[PDB]
């Protein structure tokens, strides 16, 4: 499955994902993409925050979903 | 909700620090408590009491003034969402704060939006409940899970059929036991090296925040409880064992005599 | 229905609920006998935790179903 | 188990309880061997009070735990 | 015999001479002579490179007669020149290597040997960190009041037991000496850094290993003696605040060391 | 069983003991009459240093056999 | 097994290890990963020389050890 | 005669002894097989340690007798 | 009488002596063997220091017995 995440600079980052990954396997997708650490980061989908531990399937995320990513710094 | 507040003698100035009853309030006055003794909020020195709505006015107003002038692009639109969301959450510091620890370091905890409240004011955050390395059942069976990974992988390993997994399991339930009190010896270790000297941060142990400092190499947990206010010798509890029993020294960090 | 929900000390909890009760409202009657704040608490069963805007039907509840109750580590 | 609780005046005093008990019988427990009632004590751990409506496994007191014991206002 | 090289620092603001080792076995005479050094109470002369194991067993014994203790009643003077003897006899052995039995419950706890004398005698603490984490009491009843002797004798009887609890606790002993096998545990540290006063000048045993230790600033170094960092200057302690022996290095003063 | 335990002064104390008793509780014993810790104590007998963790019977101390007491300051 | 070797520049060397390699097995794996030849690798584990001829285990050095390399 | 040393260290080795060979010869023969000085071996045989004074009669070991061999803690 | 004194490296000398001997005259026939200064001298027995004034016979000492050795380096 295909989902997108979004910064708040615009830049959209493409991830081949499955229903069943957690949360923290998407976020250590976006480390070995574009080399943000995990805990470094914020996805928001539906205007709630994603919690490590829950699966894109406990959130409803289907395919061509966009996720926001807030960074910390 | 009021509080009262206590004034100490903190490095030779008249400073105050909030001071709590009812259990709740703990996230916002181990961050105020942190703001006071650095001097980077000051109350009117006539106060005695003090209500919630005070103490998060000048809360916000300190994250509003300390907002980083010279910022990039990219950081002043994430500060802004990080400091939407914050607010939102802002209230929960008066009840209650939900965090989630790893086991692997003491800054380690999943980034919630509480965390936020924290590095919105540059104060560390800490905890101390790590695994002894010197165990690999408990590294293997603990690993790099949240508490809140953890107990869910618990409550699954006791109804699996691999017999692996239903002994990472039990081991794992065992370490949540054993270290119940959230902080273990590793920990202990671990904080006394890593906060610096001097250091004013937050400290999260048996659900519950304490404002931290090292003096002298020694961590102490500034003593907020109401049941001390009148206690002018009583600032500072030292942290150098798991079963609470520190040892109660003046705002100086010299030990109190029995009274 | 009755169901049963277990916490982490050992403890088992009898609640008198039925198949249509929101997540939410199975943490109100868990409050009303522990004084736990529904948003602290965390339900897990079949290895899913519940959402609050689901209801017990919704993740096949059975009746005399064991639930996992879990805490967020909440500091106060 | 036997847990300690430590007064500001130097007196320590030894408890049996157990992780059941709540708090407010723990300060019965107490007023069985100083006099002390309960309604003027207050109990401390790790800087947290004790609520007499909570247990003592609500706070993970765990055996040979030392409590702080004051007089309340 | 044996000659050690000896290594020239800034301690306190004046030249101070420390002992450096090269080979394994002369740690426990080099861990109380170095203390002496540190202390300024055993002195040398300022030009002096290298120094063999007979003068070095002579300055000790000459400390020792030297710090004879005053206001001492004669049931405490017939004490001490029993154990005084005694200490002397074996003073040999501090070059080759010296018999340790810990308990695991204390930072201070060793079964009172004779070869503790020579660290009564010159009031030089002696520490290890070989402690039970109590927060598992799997280990602490395993291993109770046990010292390392007897543990290892509790091992061999409860190995082939034939109690399941008797089996279990033998197991949970042999358990515990084989993760700790490095001789420190957390909790060990913890209560180190807790009990050794700022200043404190002492001896520590670790790994089959006798150490020299202070503490300043509230942290815990271990005095630098391989001869591998003679000529660094920059060398001279080592930061001990974990048991993987991944040390901060430090100066004479206790300053950072810069990778170079 | 009965043995003394002489000091190097002179003064001489009987314990009842057993051949199986290691020189931890005996040291213990001596504690009971004389009251110095056994990590204090240094008992020797036949020119030799006891270890705490043998029995008197490893060390063949027979009935009314003398052991020497020695201080530590 | 992996321990980490520990210079006095900072670099830190990783090394796959067990418990049964000697000293020497150490300072040829250190050759294999670094430049330096064992005859001029000088090993150390909490102060104490780790001499040729002995294993790991002998000096109980356990995993994710850090052991200090300087000059011989 | 032939007896059994079990060590700590995982191994068990064989010795060629008789029985009036003093307890310091024993370890002296386990000197010149696994490189452990004398004086920090401690022999263990029927939960009793064999002391240096004796021989291998006085502890009734006889032919294929397994002792443990456990070392002191000698700090170098 | 025969007297042994030994030094902690292990270097341990048979000497001729009386009970009668002083302190002094031991140090003294020590050096006449070793040539060690006798004011570098330290004598022990029985962990006891032996004053230069007393003799032989005032510390009990008795024949094949042996005396410690300590030299007062600089
Ligand atoms: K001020
Ligand atoms: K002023
Ligand atoms: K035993
Ligand atoms: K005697």
């Amino acid at each position: 499955m295909q989902i997108f995440v979004k910064t708040l600079t615009g830049k959209t980052i493409t991830l081949e994902v499955e229903p069943s990954d957690t949360i923290e396997n998407v976020k250590a997708k976006i480390q070995d993409k574009e080399g943000i650490p995990p805990d470094q980061q914020r996805l928001i989908f539906a205007g709630k925050q994603l919690e490590d531990g829950r699966t894109l399937s406990d959130y409803n995320i289907q395919k061509e979903s966009t996720l926001h990513l807030v960074l910390r710094l | 909700s009021v509080y009262h507040i206590k004034w100490i003698q903190w490095k030779e100035e008249n400073t105050p620090i909030i001071t709590q009853n009812e259990n709740g309030p703990a996230p916002l006055l181990a961050i105020l408590n942190v703001l006071l003794l650095a001097w980077k909020v000051k109350l009117p020195p006539m106060m005695e009491i003090i209500t919630a709505e005070q103490l998060m006015e000048y809360l916000g107003d300190y994250m509003l003034d300390a907002k980083p002038k010279e910022i990039s692009e990219i950081q002043r639109l994430n500060y802004e969402q990080n400091m939407s969301d914050a607010m939102a959450i802002l209230h929960k510091l008066q009840t209650g704060l939900d965090v989630n620890v790893r086991f692997t370091g003491v800054r380690v905890f999943e980034y919630t939006p509480e965390c936020i409240v924290f590095d919105l004011l540059d104060i560390p955050l800490y905890h101390g409940w790590l695994v002894d390395p010197q165990i690999d059942d408990i590294v293997k069976a603990v690993g790099n899970c949240s508490y809140n990974q953890l107990v869910e992988k618990i409550i699954s390993c006791k109804q699996s059929d691999n017999s692996e997994l239903v002994s990472e399991g039990f081991v794992a339930e065992q370490f949540l036991n054993n270290t119940a009190t959230q902080l273990t010896y590793h920990g202990l270790c671990e904080l006394t090296s890593t906060v610096q000297e001097g250091e004013l941060c937050v400290f999260f142990r048996n659900n519950h925040f304490s404002t931290m400092t090292k003096y002298k190499g020694q961590l102490y947990l500034l003593v907020t409880d109401q049941g001390f206010l009148t206690e002018e010798k009583v600032v500072w509890e030292s942290l150098h064992n798991v079963d609470g029993d520190g040892n109660f020294c003046d705002s100086e960090f010299h030990l109190r005599p029995p009274s």
